[PDB]
């Protein structure tokens, strides 16, 4: 059984994950804005290597993730749901449908309010 | 033995259903809603140069698609269309080629890439990306329009060297050269696949 | 100053760095053949048989010959021998020639014109052409036994081939003539097509360039010396040419053409050297 | 859901114990007749 | 609503636990391990012209049908290596095909969201259409009814003579990949892109149990010879096998060297061996009470797409992107 369970709503968003390898996958900070749609934040991969924002959080936000302790750090300093959602497979270093209407290893989210 | 009558018949047919397969090239057409896709399942047929292209446009499922992604594998080339015009979706367009650039099964797959409705943009830029401003024009052909294209292969350049190609085009909704277009980087994608086979790569 | 170590040596690199090619060439063709016709790697497979049975059979025939003591006489009442081993010397001199330019044109074709290759050409034409280059191959060497005469033995008493130190009737000068028109046609074919493909290149890319340019190298200085003294011994009637000093230098560096061909052709890319 | 999992959490369990037995009694027993 | 699911949850895992005793590997560790099984290709398949999709054996044990990417649907006569037959599909874009147990029909379905059910006595019979996602996969019940599965989370029963979807499943919160009938056909399980299976009851039509053990997409899924337990292939690069009476999961194949989705499950014809493709081109039988590699099958130039063993157990056939088929012993 694969969870996910995000806390936190300056903030530092934690997700705590269960069910899964997590120093095996490639995980993101994707969010859901009111009245629109599901918008990726942030992506960092599986080794802490490479690292990718979005424009218009670029340099101000940043991503971390503590393998030995399965959890995944968002540091912030607008109003939306966060969600951190995990890469499909393994040893790929591309998550394809994070962003989607209905994700499976994606977690309920934690709303902030800006 | 009447069976052996009936495979050599149905090799027979196979051949020239083979002749046949081998002798067509399809595309795969990707963007989102927003871009203008259909103006550029749904199957197209058309001709260049007595040579027969199948585009097909996969919209009859959810937005989950990477599982019916991997029907593609053998695709010639991927039409992905982007709005440049619309700046709000455009780190989304971004992120789609890049799910689509880094696929394992999509790895060898050269991707013709149109940023359409450039009339809007130009319309636009006179009277999101704030590396724009740290930006200067490439000694390129005739600011806006190349910075996307240039975010676009970045990405492109990034990974993948030598296994396939990205072809950026600049596109307006009366364009009637697009076919020309797929054509010739087409035949670019076959001398290139020509060249990795001749050196074993 | 001859003995068979030097058909030894030969006969042992040929055949080693065609069993290398072939073993390459094989696992390249699965691999490449679940992506579309490799007729680059059909007519390099084809080439490579080709040369290892050429040196297998003209090899063990020369060394049958020399372990002998030369004595050519009681080991061949009827001839047969002789004219099996010409037969095989013409057959393999000749085929890796016209293969050469098959492959050079096909590959000027599916550069040049790389729709047009991908699109009309299929692999049963490439099959079909490759076994009739085999077959024209191998009725131009059983021509002169399909004829009258039969092959002679040469000045050097190791190896036969066509009538050449004798003034014979205009057949054995004809012979020697249409091998010797017939190299090089091949030869200029292969350097034209490789020039084209070159230039169409320069104006993956480089390695395609210096495996052309090896090619055409290696080919022509390898095959021009014996073709250029068949041809110089079929126009006159050896009152003036060579003797058979400079003859079997040429046959040497037609055998080291023979060797060097797996070389130039599949081994020394960037991925098979790794 | 709720209700699917009410559904599913209703139902009685039978020992592991037991159900690999009868793993081991079938393949057993059916081993004879396995031509790979 | 979140809070009572979680403890619903909660409480069915603290039951399964309870319920654990002993394990699977413990319990197989005096029994004999199997040899080393060497299974050499006695039959090689040619003439699709690109990747092999989907196969299904007959319940004859000698033909067997394969669905190819250029649209085609071939039935070939094992035994002679004849090819009995060759369908045009109206689209090229295959997942799956189904071979009737009367041997008189078979079924296709993929991208165009039809299944289509073809008479052998070959023409299209009738295009089932209700579903709104691409085909995964299709069981016949007898020659009236199917079982099938698709991308928009559902499976379906339909009664082929009215081309009605009789029954339909829901539960599945990710795309259906994989379907596989019980030997009593009363029962069926389905795999789905949300890492759990569910056990259907196809006469009621309600969800029994789901089975929450993969980490990944299950791509995968095949039924024990007696129909008590169920082997299923995921993309975490593992397989594992569930039992129904326990509702738990009860052995893991899997090695520290396969970082490569599983594409394929099957067992022989006493269950002692699972087989299972792999997109590393290799296809792996494992030991399936003590979890251990029994042999390799290896000849395949790319990933193996489809893997199925035949009714008496005498042959496997596998379908790779190769475009070959080639047959076991
Ligand atoms: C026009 C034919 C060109 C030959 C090309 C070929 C057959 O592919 C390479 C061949 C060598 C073969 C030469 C036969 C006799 C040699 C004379 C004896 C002498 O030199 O004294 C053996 O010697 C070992 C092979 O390497």
């Amino acid at each position: 059984q694969v969870q996910l369970q995000e806390s936190g709503g300056s903030l530092r968003l934690s997700c705590a994950a269960s069910g899964f390898t997590f120093s095996n996958y490639k995980m993101n900070w994707v969010r859901q804005a009111p009245g629109k749609g599901l918008e990726w934040v942030s992506d960092i991969s599986q080794s802490g290597a490479s690292i990718s924002y979005t424009g218009s959080v670029k340099g101000r936000f940043t991503i971390s993730r503590d393998n030995a302790k399965n959890t995944l750090y968002l540091q912030m300093n607008d109003t939306a749901v966060y969600y951190c959602a995990r890469c499909p497979a393994p040893f790929t270093p591309f998550c394809f449908d994070v962003t989607s209407t209905t994700y499976a290893y994606r977690g309920q989210g934690t709303q902030v309010t800006v | 033995k009447a069976a052996v009558e009936r495979s050599k018949m149905i090799e027979k047919q196979l051949q020239k259903d083979k002749q046949v397969y081998r002798a067509t090239h399809r595309l795969l057409l990707l963007g989102a809603d927003n871009s203008g896709k259909s103006t550029i399942i749904f199957e197209t047929k058309f001709q260049v140069d007595k040579v027969n292209f199948h585009m097909f446009d996969v919209g009859g499922q959810r937005d989950e698609r990477r599982k019916w992604i991997q029907c593609f594998n053998d695709v010639t080339a991927i039409i992905f269309v982007v709005d440049s015009s619309d700046y709000n979706r455009l780190q989304e367009a971004l992120n789609d080629f890049k799910s689509i650039w880094n696929n394992r099964w999509l790895r060898t797959i050269s991707v013709i890439l149109f940023l359409n409705k450039q009339d809007l943009l130009a319309e636009k830029v006179l009277a999101y990306f704030p590396e724009f401003a740290r930006y200067t024009t490439p000694e390129d052909a005739t600011r806006a329009k190349y910075f996307i294209r240039d975010e676009f292969l970045r990405i492109s350049t990034a990974s993948g060297d030598g296994r396939h190609y990205c072809y950026p085009h600049f596109t307006c909704a009366v364009d009637t050269e697009n076919a020309r277009r797929i054509f010739n980087d087409c035949k670019d994608i076959i001398l290139q696949m020509n060249l990795r086979e001749y050196n074993l790569v | 100053r001859l003995s068979v170590f030097f058909s030894v040596i030969f006969m042992t690199v040929g055949i080693l760095s065609n069993s290398l090619a072939i073993a390459i060439l094989m696992k390249a063709y699965q691999r490449f053949r679940q992506k579309s016709k490799a007729s680059f790697l059909l007519l390099a497979s084809g080439l490579v048989i080709t040369d290892f049975f050429g040196h297998l059979i003209n090899g063990a025939i020369a060394v049958f010959v020399y372990a002998s003591d030369k004595e050519w006489i009681r080991f061949d009442q009827s001839n047969v021998l002789c004219s099996i081993f010409g037969i095989c010397m013409v057959f393999s001199g000749l085929c890796p020639l016209l293969l050469g330019s098959v492959m050079a044109i096909e590959r000027c074709i599916g550069v040049t014109k790389p729709i047009f290759h991908s699109t009309k050409i299929t692999s049963k034409h490439v099959k079909m052409m490759l076994s009739g280059v085999c077959l024209f191959a191998v009725f131009i060497a059983l021509l002169p036994i399909l004829g009258h005469r039969d092959y002679k033995i040469q000045a050097s008493r190791t190896w036969c081939f066509y009538n050449t130190e004798d003034i014979k009737d205009w057949e054995d000068r004809f012979y020697l003539l249409l091998f010797s028109f017939l190299g090089l046609l091949a030869l200029g074919v292969s350097l034209l097509c490789n020039a084209i493909t070159g230039i169409t290149l320069l104006r993956h890319h480089l390695e395609m360039v210096i495996q052309l340019l090896a090619i055409m190298c290696v080919s022509c200085i390898c095959w021009s010396p014996f073709l250029v003294t068949m041809a110089n011994i079929g126009i006159n009637g050896n009152h003036s040419l060579e003797t058979c000093e400079t003859t079997l230098f040429a046959l040497r560096m037609a055998t080291w053409n023979q060797i060097l061909d797996p070389w130039v052709y599949i081994l020394l890319r960037k991925a098979v050297l790794k | 859901l709720v209700e699917q999992l009410k559904m599913e959490a209703n139902i009685d369990r039978i020992k592991v114990s037991k159900a690999a037995a009868d793993l081991m009694a079938y393949c057993e027993a059916h081993a004879k007749e396995d031509p790979l | 609503l979140r809070q009572e699911a979680e403890q619903l949850k909660n409480q069915i895992r603290d039951a399964r636990k309870a319920c654990a005793d002993a394990t699977l590997s413990q319990i197989t560790n005096n029994i004999d391990p199997v040899g080393r099984i060497q299974m050499r290709t006695r039959r090689t398949l040619r003439g699709h012209l690109a990747k092999i999709y989907a196969m299904h054996w007959g319940t004859d044990s000698r033909l067997l049908v394969s669905a190819s990417q250029d649209g085609k649907l071939i039935i070939w006569d094992s035994y002679t290596t004849n090819k009995v037959h060759a369908i045009p599909l109206r689209s090229s874009w295959v997942m799956t095909c189904a071979y009737a147990p009367s041997g008189n029909y078979v079924a296709c379905g993929g991208l165009d969201n039809i299944c289509s059910i073809y008479n052998l006595k070959v023409r299209v019979s009738r295009e089932l259409a209700g579903h709104t996602g691409y085909l995964s996969c299709c069981r016949f019940l007898d020659d009236n009814q199917i079982v099938t599965s698709s991308g928009d989370t559902t499976c379906a029963l339909w009664d082929i003579e009215t081309g009605q979807q009789t029954t339909t499943f829901t539960g599945h919160t990710g795309d259906v990949m994989s379907l596989s009938l019980a030997p009593d056909t009363r029962l069926f399980v389905s795999g789905a892109c949300d890492a759990s299976a569910k056990l259907w009851d196809v006469r009621e039509g309600m969800c029994r149990q789901t089975f929450t053990g993969h980490e990944s997409d299950i791509n995968a899924i095949c039924f024990f010879p007696n129909g008590n337990a169920f082997a299923t292939g995921s993309d975490d690069a593992t397989c594992r096998l569930f039992d129904l009476r326990a509702d738990q999961e009860l052995m893991t194949y899997s090695h520290d060297n396969i970082i490569c989705g599983i594409t394929s499950v099957s067992f022989s014809k006493s269950g002692r061996l699972l087989l299972a493709g792999y997109d590393d081109f290799n296809c792996n039988v494992w030991d399936a009470l003590k979890a251990d590699r029994a042999g390799v099958l290896a000849g395949h130039d790319n990933r193996v797409s489809c893997l199925g063993v035949t009714d008496d157990g005498m042959a496997v056939a596998t379908g790779s992107w190769d475009s070959f088929l080639k047959i076991w012993n």
